């Protein structure tokens, strides 16, 4: 029962990079370039709602 | 812009107040028990135009900010201490051989030494200030004798100071001369500034002219009369404070015939003291200022017990302060542990007496500790509680003297210490008064009075006078058979007759009878 702080810094005390943290809490979406273009792994089930 | 912004847009009103809520939108490290009262003076009461006198107004600790200024580390190795401890000596050195130039420092020890003798080796004593006053009375021949110009005279001179230099005096001592010294310039500078502030602006002189003329002699009236006797625009209201110059000259010589010494030299021998004196100063205090981390390191170990922490360190400072005074270089033991000594003796003689609100001697507190530490053996060494007199039984005092020694423990309790929890309790008001008297009993003393004044009437004079004289009332003072005797002729007996004869008045009356009780 402090000051708050993000809480993010208990995950980086935790020895916990950025990249590591990130993905602990969120899907991944890959993209890859090829052919001169854009591409996406699309996922019909997160198309809900946009 | 942030505190700001967050403050004001938020705070609109909080409704409840919601304190804690903004303080942990502050930097800063927090927790203190400074910022809060900057808050809750804000919010409400002189509404609207305070929150607008907050921003303008925002547009902490003792030891954090001691160890900010301890911080300047400028620490020390072997060479150091001796290189700042060599100083030292250097400058004490050339004080001491200021001293030595002041005749009159030898010839007041001297002086001073025939009255100790007129009232430690007696003979020592007599033996080296026998030495002292050879050499001084061998030197002063030679200077009114002019022989050997102050050539090999000042020889004699130097040799008498080494003389001076070998005796050991007591820092009462020195500090009596070296002040009685700087007492002398003094006046030897107040009579030179006195000649100044008045040729100098009294008299429109200018301070060219007042240092190209009175820098010479400074004694003779050779340098006045010459300023005088110069014709301009300024020497003729020289006339007007010629007697004045005159007292100022006149005294200066009679300094002169005082010290005996050149006055033409007397400031340059004061000037090497001073900067003698200034120098070690210096290099002592660069010393204190370098074992600086010493006196907070031990005195960690004697924090809590009836003495904060600054105050610790601070008779721990005073201890180091004393310990670089009395040291020297040319020694093999390091300053280290000789000065870690000296503060834990400044802190220990410390806590002893400056800690409690009452009084109380070393002995005591030395007993005290000894009895706890005995006392926290006899429950661990056994099973059940340290009875008293068993307790009192392994120590040398009886047992009367431990239970007397209890007694002063403790601060002890303050009145201001809750107790029932009301709203809300105070020790010290449960405390009654007891110097006051009952009104009731007020009451009955006056009415004592006047029963007494009027019982005193149905007597005769001769015996009224004589019951009030003798156990004395109205009339302060009580005198005896013998200063009523005499005062009324016949002596003691009869007026002891008549005193109990009035005695046999009072046994039918009942005012003084129910006021007995």
């Amino acid at each position: 029962r402090r000051r708050k702080l993000p809480a993010t810094i208990i995950l980086r005390a935790l020895n916990y990079t950025t990249e590591q943290i990130l993905d602990l809490f969120f899907e991944k979406v890959i993209f890859e370039i090829r052919d001169n273009k854009l591409q996406m792994e699309l996922v019909p089930e997160r198309l809900r709602g946009e | 812009q942030s505190q700001l912004k967050l403050l004001v847009t938020r705070g609109k009103e909080q409704g409840y107040l919601t304190y804690a809520e903004v303080n942990d939108h502050l930097p800063e490290d927090i927790v203190d028990s400074d910022q809060i009262e900057d808050i809750i003076q804000m919010i409400n009461d002189m509404g609207i135009q305070v929150m607008e006198e907050a921003p303008d107004a925002d547009d902490t600790d003792p030891v954090r900010m001691y160890m900010r200024e301890m911080g300047t580390v400028e620490l020390l190795t072997r060479e150091g201490e001796i290189d700042i401890a060599k100083r030292i000596e250097d400058g004490i050195n050339q004080v001491q051989c200021s001293v030595a130039e002041y005749p009159e420092a030898i010839t007041y020890l001297l002086e001073q030494y025939d009255r100790v003798e007129a009232e430690i080796d007696p003979e020592l004593a007599r033996e080296k200030f026998a030495e002292l006053r050879a050499q001084y009375v061998v030197t002063r021949d030679t200077i009114k004798a002019k022989g050997r110009s102050h050539a090999t005279a000042q020889e004699e001179i130097l040799k008498l100071s080494e003389v001076f230099k070998q005796f050991r005096l007591v820092p009462k001592q020195f500090d009596y001369l070296v002040n009685s010294m700087r007492v002398m310039m003094d006046r030897v500078r107040t009579q030179e500034r006195l000649i100044m502030k008045l040729c100098v602006e009294q008299c429109k002189m200018p301070k060219k002219n007042f240092i190209t003329l009175f820098t010479g002699n400074e004694t003779s009236d050779t340098w006045f009369n010459a300023a005088i006797a110069m014709n301009k625009p300024w020497s003729e209201k020289l006339h007007d404070v010629s007697e004045e110059v005159h007292r100022a000259l006149q005294k200066l010589q009679q300094i002169e015939e005082e010290t005996g010494l050149t006055i033409e030299q007397v400031k340059d021998i004061n000037r090497r003291m001073s900067i003698g004196e200034a120098k070690a100063r210096r290099a002592k205090k660069e010393m204190v200022e370098a074992n600086l981390r010493l006196v907070i390191s031990i005195a960690k170990k004697y924090t809590n017990r009836g003495l904060q922490f600054l105050d610790l360190i601070q008779e721990g400072n005073i201890g180091l302060m004393k310990a670089v005074d009395k040291f020297e270089y040319r020694r093999g033991y390091k300053f280290s542990t000789y000065a870690t000594w000296w503060i834990r003796q400044a802190i220990t003689r410390s806590i002893a007496d400056q800690a409690r609100t009452i009084r109380i001697p070393v002995h005591m507190i030395e007993t005290i500790n000894k009895l706890n530490r005995i006392s926290r053996q006899m429950l661990q060494e056994m099973g059940r509680e340290p009875t008293p007199e068993e307790l009192a039984e392994r120590m040398l005092m009886p047992e009367d003297k431990i239970r007397k020694v209890l007694k002063i423990a403790k601060e002890p309790i303050s009145m201001e210490t809750p107790i029932g929890d009301d709203e809300d309790s105070h020790l010290g008001d449960f405390i009654e008064d007891t110097t006051l008297e009952l009104p009731l009993d007020s009451a009955t003393t006056e009415s004592l009075r006047a029963a007494t004044h009027d019982v005193l009437a149905g007597l005769t004079a001769r015996e009224a006078k004589v019951l009030r004289m003798r156990f004395g009332i109205d009339m302060n003072t009580d005198y005896t058979l013998e200063e009523v005797g005499k005062q009324f002729d016949v002596t003691r007996e009869r007026i002891r007759q008549i005193e109990a004869k009035a005695l046999r008045k009072l046994r039918h009356p009942s005012r003084s009878e129910v006021l007995r009780s």
